[PDB]
RNA sequence: UCCAUUGCGACAACGAGCGAGACCCCGGCCGCGGGCGCCGCGGGACGGCCCGCGGCAGCGGGAGGACGGCGGGGCGAUAGCAGGUCUGUGAUGCCCUCAGACGCCCUGGGCCGCACGCGCGCUACACUGGCGGGGCCAGCCGGCGCCCGCCAGGACGCGCGGAGCCCCCGCCGUGGCCGGGACCGCGGGCUGGAACGCCCCCGCGCACCAGGAAUGUCUUGUAGGCGCCCGCCCCCACCGCG
């Protein structure tokens, strides 16, 4: 089910190419449960994102 | 005088050592001069002799220097001579960087 | 390939203005996919049909005449 | 056509009393202000005929954003040389906006028009620069180079 | 201005009308079988193309207003680019004999004066492009 | 827009979408260089109608040919307008708005799926419905401007007919497979 | 994006730690009128007298702002 | 009688004290204000190397020509006078006209 | 709608549905080197008018149509300009070539050897010769 | 930290210097004057201001304003490369020829010869088009008139004078077709002492229906589309520089 999530922060982008942006998702429609999640695309912060799989976290663990 | 002076074959860092001085004399605080060519040798190479701070680019270098260049003739072949002497003192102006600041 | 009409309608003209008229809007290549005439003779009978005042033309373009029936209202 | 004492030499006498300009992309225009009748007209051809048929809208824009009592007595006579049809259009939008903002510039009522226009519209008062490059040598154009045969 | 308010393609057209009724310019022989301009490679497909042209050089003459120009000056009005070639498209102006055979025509039938060098529109045709227009307003 | 069509109440009904979207500032007619491409996000400040006539000015070609264009949308509206009894402004926003595709597998070899932000679903949705009329608008009868309202009123639907929403589908397809 | 090249810094630095009452905190134009004084000091060009006039308004800001 | 003046100098600044010495000498015989004829400009762009190896860098080189248009009402000897009268700058080109 | 199918002039085919001025667009490929309305369409044509229209092409220098408009200009044989067509384009044009081969030139030569005559670059544009 | 040996901070370094930058050329803006000609001289922008963050250098947003945070150029250190040019020259060594000259002129040919491979281009593949009847706006910056000629051009005098794209309206109608114009055959001009050059008119109607491995250049007035000018020119640009 498509699920709203917000960004929290736009954290610095890695896909080594610095396409792929780190976003953190707190589910507004629920348990704002801000779990990372890798972003494709121009963002910025309060930008809604509509998927939510929720069956990925993204990696930021250095 | 220098192209003239290396036909007396005098030494050819001598004639440039004379000539750095009688600029610096005159004021230049910027003195270049670089003799090219076949000298001493069977081979092409540049021997750049140089007493003080010469600016090499940008609008003051246009202004304020004064590239000279002839060709000596020699047995062996040309083996040009080129002085460019830089005043800071030109009257004309002051360099663009030049903040005096008293 | 596509059937070159020969503006050939005579008899059955008269049914091939029934279904334009039938259709809410018709454009001047619309015709031609739908009934394989040439879009040169959409226009022809077309201008008829205006001439009437079955269609209304919402819009004239060198290129696109949008027509849609004032009429078929009622 | 560039900036010559065209601006003045169109008319002789039946002095205007204001005047404006808009400027863009090359094209500049002079516009003249006699406060007649509230009239528009642009090169001998009236603002409500231009020759881009769908670029009136972008011409009435000035004319759109404030109430018809603002031009009921604004006479405007515009002259547009050089430059291109579209830089023609967007040349005219600026002039008639500089055209009101001379009618009450003395007054603050000059940032009432200003903010309205500005708002809906940028550029409708002010003009971006925008003035093309220059051609460098390896290339035909100035962000464009010649295809490279090897490497 | 009277012509000017008017749309200058919408009178060229209505007053092309106007000239062949009203007996202004009379086609030559030559415009039937000529293709205006070295770029266009095909004939007009209008057949009253010598009186829409006809229109569009007095009117344009009235444009001059007084600038007394010539044949010329107004062939390059209506001048397009010549195609048909591998290397690029380049503008080739109208040809001139249809052009001359226009202006000259009017000046004969006094509807434009050769005051200098070409010519302006006349007092009497300055009347005819100014009443056609005035038909168009109404 | 064209004298006709005003954004009222016309507005966007996907919340992520209407962040980036423009419903009310729109000049009349799609014109007006603002310099869209300047800064960062321009874009969510440029009326969507300007947005989509810029992108049918390309594949060379029509390039650079804005006049052209707005009159082709203009074209295109009133045909979407008649055939819907719908402002096309309205079906616009939910075309556009479906067919931008939520979830893309770039590389991040491997590829690895990849949440879309709402400013590339919302360039997607505008370039995909172009390239769903230009595609279909080459060598055959319909002009670009009858294409590009068919393609737009699936859009809206969801409809996998329409190019949009078959490579939004296919590209989330990839995306699944490639989690 | 811009960095004061040494030239720049030097000369400014001068300026504040000898007419710093001459100078005013916020304003970059009276401490670009400062500069133009000539007799304090000689700055060609104008640009290079801005840029000098700049770092100073920013200097004089942080010498009242606690010591620099 | 009227005379035609015409000025013609390479170096802007070299005209420059030029057309401030002109109205300093002609002041009493009305000499016309100095309107700038807009800038000829001589350019040639050609290639830097003597042959034709390495990128085709180009190498211009510009000559800007400027010209200022004066007039004087005075008798013959005066224009004579003036002509004297102006300061004279090597390099220059001088223009007596009717 | 008045409608007639495909027509023949000097054996060619004639499409009925294309406007005159394109169904005439070439007879046996070399054909268009009138008084009838050349925007009927084929079909529409009449017998009559193409029965003008045969003589203005048998002789185009008998209504209006001028020397220059025409495909042969100072023959060889004559000296005069006409209109050919059909098989007569083919027989001059091999009566052309046999003059070029009759004697030796460099347009006979190079007619025969089918490099280009007249043309300039062999070196880099003839590929697939 | 910058973009930058750009800075800041600390230190067996302490002071410099050159390159960077600065300057310069243009632009957009605002005055002061001048007139045959919009063109002479100045200011205006500096990371100043606001807010956060950092000793700091500065960083990222805002504003205010033509213009905001390396324009769009020129000049480009040091040390070099046996990179290229002796065929640009009264630059040149060594060298070669030198009176049947490797001197210079005069004539005719060649560089443009073509089974083929490749590099830079130009025109295509159509209807977001061709057709072509009108409207109409350029900039580096600039001449026309009158007749004769389908044109091409020409005669004759004089100082003059401006695109395409696009815009509207027809038309053709998805057909290698009304796309494309390569080749060919008659002619009509031009330039020169001479085509073997170019231009034009009637023909003629090749591939080509979107291009494999590969690849090439680009982020605002930018790519692309679209015209125009000059250079070298007797003629001639699918070229270069603009």
């Amino acid at each position: 089910e498509p699920i709203n999530a917000r960004v929290i922060e736009v954290l610095g982008r890695t896909s080594s190419r610095g396409g792929i942006t780190q976003v953190k998702v707190e589910f507004m429609t629920g348990e704002k449960r801000q779990i990372i999640r890798n972003v494709i695309g121009p963002v910025r912060k309060d930008d809604i994102l509509v998927l939510m799989e929720s069956e990925r976290e993204a990696r930021r663990l250095r | 005088n220098l192209r003239a002076k290396l036909e007396e074959a005098m030494p050819i860092r001598r004639a440039a050592y004379s000539i750095i001085r009688t600029a610096m004399r005159a004021g230049a605080a910027g003195c270049e001069v670089i003799v090219a060519g076949k000298l001493r040798a069977q081979r092409a190479r540049a021997n750049k002799f140089k007493e003080g701070c010469l600016i090499s680019t940008g609008h003051p270098k246009r202004i304020f220097l004064a590239e000279a260049t002839r060709h000596i003739k020699m047995r062996q072949g040309v083996i040009g001579v080129k002085v460019r002497i830089y005043n800071p003192n030109i009257r004309g102006a002051v360099m663009p960087d030049k903040i005096e600041i008293g | 390939v596509d059937y070159p009409t020969l503006f050939a309608d005579e008899a059955a003209m008269n049914e091939a203005l029934k279904f334009i008229k039938n259709s809410k809007c018709i454009t001047h290549t619309q015709i031609c996919e739908r009934l394989r005439v040439s879009v040169a003779l959409a226009k022809r009978v077309m201008r008829q049909l205006v001439k009437s005042g079955d269609f209304a033309i919402v819009s004239k373009s060198s290129r696109m005449t949008i027509f849609k029936n004032m009429t078929k209202k009622e | 056509d560039l900036l010559e004492r065209n601006d003045i030499e169109v008319r002789e006498r039946d002095k205007y009393t204001v005047h404006t300009l808009g400027k863009k992309k090359n094209s500049v225009a002079v516009a003249f202000v006699k406060a007649g009748k509230g009239d528009i007209l642009v090169n001998n051809v009236p603002l409500a005929l231009v020759r881009p048929e769908i670029l009136r809208t972008k011409v009435s824009e000035p004319i759109m954003i404030l109430g018809e009592s603002l031009f009921k007595g604004l006479d405007m006579n515009i002259k547009v040389a050089g430059g291109g049809h579209v830089s023609q259009i967007y040349a005219v939008r600026q002039a008639i906006s500089r055209g009101v903002l001379a009618s009450v510039k003395d007054e603050a009522a000059r940032s009432e028009l200003r903010a309205k226009l500005v708002s809906y519209d940028r550029q409708l008062v002010v003009s971006d620069p925008r003035r093309c490059e220059a051609k460098k040598f390896g290339g035909r154009g100035a962000r464009a180079r010649r295809q490279k045969s090897y490497r | 201005s009277s012509v000017t308010r008017v749309p200058a393609d919408v009178f060229i057209n209505s007053f092309a009308a106007h000239l062949k009724n009203r007996g202004i310019i009379k086609c030559p022989a030559f415009t039937d079988y000529v293709k205006t301009g070295v770029s266009r490679q095909y004939a007009p497909r209008d057949a009253d193309w010598f009186y829409i042209k006809a229109a569009s050089v007095i009117r344009h003459f009235y444009i001059s207003g007084s600038h007394s120009i010539g044949v010329a000056g107004l062939a390059r009005k209506y001048s397009s680019l010549q195609k048909g070639k591998t290397t690029p498209h380049h503008t080739k102006r109208a040809s001139c004999k249809v052009i001359r055979s226009i202006v000259s025509q009017f000046l004969g039938q006094k509807l434009l004066i050769a005051g200098e060098r070409g010519r302006h529109i006349s007092p009497n045709g300055r009347k005819m492009v100014e009443d056609f227009a005035e038909g168009l307003q109404k | 827009l064209f004298n006709k069509w005003p954004l009222t109440d016309v507005k966007c009904q996907d919340e992520s979408l209407e962040a980036y979207i423009s419903i009310d500032n729109h000049s009349f007619v799609p014109h007006s260089a603002g310099r869209w491409s300047a800064k960062r996000f321009r874009k969510a400040k440029c009326p969507v109608v300007e947005r989509l006539t810029n992108s049918l000015m390309m594949h060379g070609r029509n390039s650079g040919k804005k006049l052209m264009a707005m009159k082709t949308v203009g074209e295109a509206f009133e045909l979407i307008n008649l055939y819907t009894g719908k402002n096309p402004v309205q079906v616009l926003v939910d075309a556009v708005a479906n067919s931008g595709p939520r979830e893309d597998s770039c590389r991040i070899v491997r590829r690895q799926s990849v949440d879309v932000s709402p400013l590339r679903r919302v360039n997607i949705g505008i370039y995909n419905i172009a390239t769903g009329a230009r595609k279909a608008a080459f060598r055959k009868v319909r002009p670009f401007a009858e294409c590009l309202a068919e393609e737009i009123m699936n859009a809206a639907a969801g409809a996998d007919k329409s190019y949009a929403i078959s490579q939004r589908n296919s590209v989330e397809r990839i995306a699944v497979s490639n989690r | 994006g811009k960095v004061r090249t040494k030239t720049i810094k030097r000369a400014a630095r001068k300026i504040v730690e000898n007419n710093y009452e001459s100078l005013k905190p916020k304003d970059f134009q009276n401490n670009k009128a400062i500069c133009s004084k000539r007799n304090v000091a000689i700055i060609p060009s104008k640009r290079l007298r801005n840029k000098v006039a700049g770092y100073v308004t920013t200097l004089m800001n942080r010498v009242v702002k606690g010591p620099v | 009688q009227k005379y035609t003046i015409i000025v013609v100098g390479k170096d802007l600044k070299l005209v420059e004290r030029y057309v401030k010495s002109i109205v300093k000498e002609g002041r009493a015989f009305g000499i016309s204000g100095p309107c700038r004829a807009p800038v000829r400009r001589l350019t040639i762009t050609t290639r830097k190397s003597p042959c034709g190896e390495g990128t085709n860098t180009w190498h211009r080189f510009e000559l800007r020509m400027y010209k200022r248009t004066f007039w004087v009402t005075c008798g013959g000897n005066d224009i004579s006078t003036i002509l004297s009268k102006t300061v004279v700058i090597p390099g220059i080109q001088v223009t007596v006209e009717v | 709608n008045d409608y007639r199918d495909l027509l023949r002039m000097f054996n060619t085919n004639i499409q009925g549905k294309v406007v005159l001025e394109c169904a005439l667009v070439g007879i046996k490929g070399i054909g268009r080197r009138a008084n009838i309305d050349v925007h009927k369409r084929a079909g529409e044509l009449t017998a009559a008018e193409e029965d003008a229209l045969m003589k203005v092409l048998e002789d185009p220098l008998s209504h209006g149509i001028p020397a220059w408009m025409l495909n042969r200009n100072n023959d060889f044989e004559s000296g005069k300009d006409m209109h050919i067509l059909v098989n007569t384009i083919a027989s001059t044009h091999r009566a052309d070539l046999e003059r070029l081969r009759k004697t030796r030139c460099e347009r006979g030569v190079r007619h025969h050897h089918n490099l280009k005559v007249r043309g300039q670059h062999t070196k880099s544009t003839g590929r697939r010769g």
